[PDB]
RNA sequence: GUAACGGGGCUAAACCAUGCACCGAAGCUGCGGCAGCGACGCGCGUUGUUGGGUAGGGGAGCGUUCUGUAAGCCUG
């Protein structure tokens, strides 16, 4: 019972070279270079599912800082006064109100300043 | 529902004029770079330019503290072997007073294609007059 | 009962060991032999 | 008998092997974990041994 | 008009007639769900901030579909150490439609 | 080639003492899902806990060629 490798070996190489579409030069044409490129792209993707959650909270805070100083208070004091008033709204929703409703955001700043009174 | 992102075809920028007479160099510089980048707006976007245009007047009346007026030194190399040069704070106010303000501001901005474009919005003059009355600049007390 | 309906008792036909067939199998590369000895060579070892 | 709250406030990585055995006899498993032990001179003896990384609410 | 409610460990702000994707809920595909807690309701210069909830506010929704999200791939590699491993994942969700909010 | 603050710059944006905030990790918590071990009761439920890994040991699988089932089944 002799086994020939041709049909199976071709299907396994065609699978890797399809995941390497759009890469530069030999990284999308040659199996040896493309297999290395596919493994690195999977390492980075695992790492960047963690950094995506850091990069967005950093953007939300910098926008709440800008909108609060237009009302006469800094970020670190604005957050402290909201916890003293038992407001549970998080950074993502706060950074959405600041851009789309300037009047509702102002009402929140006045709630915080009365807590620190 | 994704977060808002500013588009570079709908941004609104304003014009301001600031007087730099008797003001500390590095404390006036930090405020200018905050507004050239757009950090003072709730629409701030790290990959989009949302800053303002600023005109700086009286660039040769800026102030420093200590013995910095004669002790501070500026260095640069010309690219030829043994081509290290230097000048002091006295010497560059006498020669070209505008370079002092924008050397400080250029070091407080990001490095890259976008940081080079934020620098085009800064206009620095050595005297008390400018020629941008058509743009109608406003007064800013930094 | 047909010729395609008879099966062996459970536990009586454990499969063998195959060395050097990739990372996943657990016996790839060195094939359970370690690193660079007399006992890692072909036809290698000491007498009784 | 009288019982007390014990909580763990620091990590066990890099500690003496005799310290790790004191947290095993107390029952603590991770940071912020809380247990309910009885107040006897032998329990307080091994609270005193790892007090730098343990908080007690009586 | 819009309101903010909490569901599935996250928070959402919605308006009547929208469709929101949430974590999986154990409710049939035609039923009606209410969200009792409401963090804030804004109605055009009439803003109510809850401390922590708005007293008497309710949000009404309707379950539209259940499904699984796109497949992600997990790759684990360790150079020169003879190690590698891979996995796959699809995440469940539930879509609801906002029908009425009233305080 | 500045070149013994990472740089800009700083007379505090330096050091000392005291206080209250805030930022900050794949740590902890919240929500959804998967697997291992042990208990309690009838494969099932309730329940507690565990799941970084080289050398190496243990367990369960995918696919390829050939023989029977097959004078069967699919196919101009
Ligand atoms: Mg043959
Ligand atoms: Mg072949
Ligand atoms: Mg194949
Ligand atoms: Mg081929
Ligand atoms: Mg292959
Ligand atoms: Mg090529
Ligand atoms: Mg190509
Ligand atoms: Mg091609
Ligand atoms: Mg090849
Ligand atoms: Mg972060
Ligand atoms: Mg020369
Ligand atoms: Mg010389
Ligand atoms: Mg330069
Ligand atoms: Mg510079
Ligand atoms: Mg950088
Ligand atoms: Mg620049
Ligand atoms: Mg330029
Ligand atoms: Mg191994
Ligand atoms: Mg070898
Ligand atoms: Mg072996
Ligand atoms: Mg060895
Ligand atoms: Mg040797
Ligand atoms: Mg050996
Ligand atoms: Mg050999
Ligand atoms: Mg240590
Ligand atoms: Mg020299
Ligand atoms: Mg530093
Ligand atoms: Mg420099
Ligand atoms: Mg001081
Ligand atoms: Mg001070
Ligand atoms: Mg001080
Ligand atoms: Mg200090
Ligand atoms: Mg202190
Ligand atoms: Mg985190
Ligand atoms: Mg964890
Ligand atoms: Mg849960
Ligand atoms: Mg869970
Ligand atoms: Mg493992
Ligand atoms: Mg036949």
């Amino acid at each position: 019972a002799r086994v020939k490798r041709g049909v199976i070996a071709r299907a396994r190489h065609k699978k890797i070279l399809k995941q390497a579409k759009g890469y530069y030069g030999a990284r999308s044409r040659v199996y040896r270079v493309a297999f290395q490129a596919v493994i690195k792209a999977g390492q980075y993707a695992y790492r960047d599912r963690r950094q995506r959650k850091r990069q967005f909270r950093q953007l939300w805070i910098a926008r709440i800082n800008a909108a609060a100083r237009q009302n006469g208070i800094s970020y670190s004091k604005f957050i402290n006064g909201l916890k003293k008033a038992s407001v549970e709204i998080d950074r993502k929703i706060l950074a959405d109100i600041a851009v789309f409703d300037k009047v509702a955001f102002t009402a929140l700043v006045e709630k915080a300043k009365a807590a620190l009174a | 529902m994704k977060t808002f992102t500013a588009k570079p075809e709908t941004v609104k920028r304003d014009w301001y004029v600031v007087d730099a007479t008797g003001k500390t160099l590095g404390r006036l510089a930090t405020e200018l770079a905050r507004r050239l980048r757009g950090k003072h707006k709730a629409e701030y976007t790290p990959h989009v330019d949302t800053g303002d245009y600023i005109i700086v007047l009286n660039a040769d009346k800026v102030a420093v503290t200590g013995n910095k007026r004669t002790d501070k030194v500026y260095y640069h190399h010309t690219g030829h072997i043994g081509g290290i040069k230097q000048a002091t704070f006295e010497e560059m106010i006498a020669r070209r007073p505008e370079r002092v303000i924008e050397i400080a501001v250029k070091g407080m901005l990001p490095k890259g294609p976008l940081g080079r474009a934020m620098f085009r919005k800064l206009k620095v003059y050595a005297g008390n007059e400018h020629n941008h009355a058509a743009q109608q600049p406003q007064v800013l007390d930094i | 009962m047909r010729l395609n309906t008879l099966s062996p008792a459970e536990g009586s036909k454990k499969a063998g060991k195959r060395l050097g067939r990739g990372i996943g199998s657990g016996l790839g590369k060195t094939g359970g032999r370690g690193h660079k000895g007399q006992k890692s060579r072909s036809g290698g070892g000491v007498r009784r | 008998a009288k019982t007390i709250k014990i909580t763990q406030t620091r990590s066990a990585i890099g500690r003496l092997p005799k310290h790790k055995a004191t947290l095993l006899g107390l029952g603590l498993r991770r940071i912020g974990h809380t247990v309910e032990r009885e107040d006897t001179p032998a329990i307080r003896g091994m609270i005193n041994a790892v007090s730098f990384m343990v908080k007690v609410e009586e | 008009m819009y309101a903010v409610f909490q569901s599935g460990g996250k928070q959402h702000r919605v308006s009547e007639g929208q469709t929101v994707r949430l974590e999986k809920l154990d409710i049939a595909t035609g039923e009606t769900v209410e969200f009792a807690e409401v963090l804030m309701i804004a109605n055009g210069e009439e803003v109510k901030i809850g401390v922590p909830f708005v007293d008497g506010g309710v949000i009404k929704a309707e379950v539209v579909a259940h499904g699984r999200g796109e497949k992600v791939k997990i790759v684990k590699f360790r150079r020169r150490k003879h190690y590698r491993k891979q996995q796959g994942h699809r995440q469940w969700f539930t879509d609801v439609k906002i029908t009425g909010i009233s305080a």
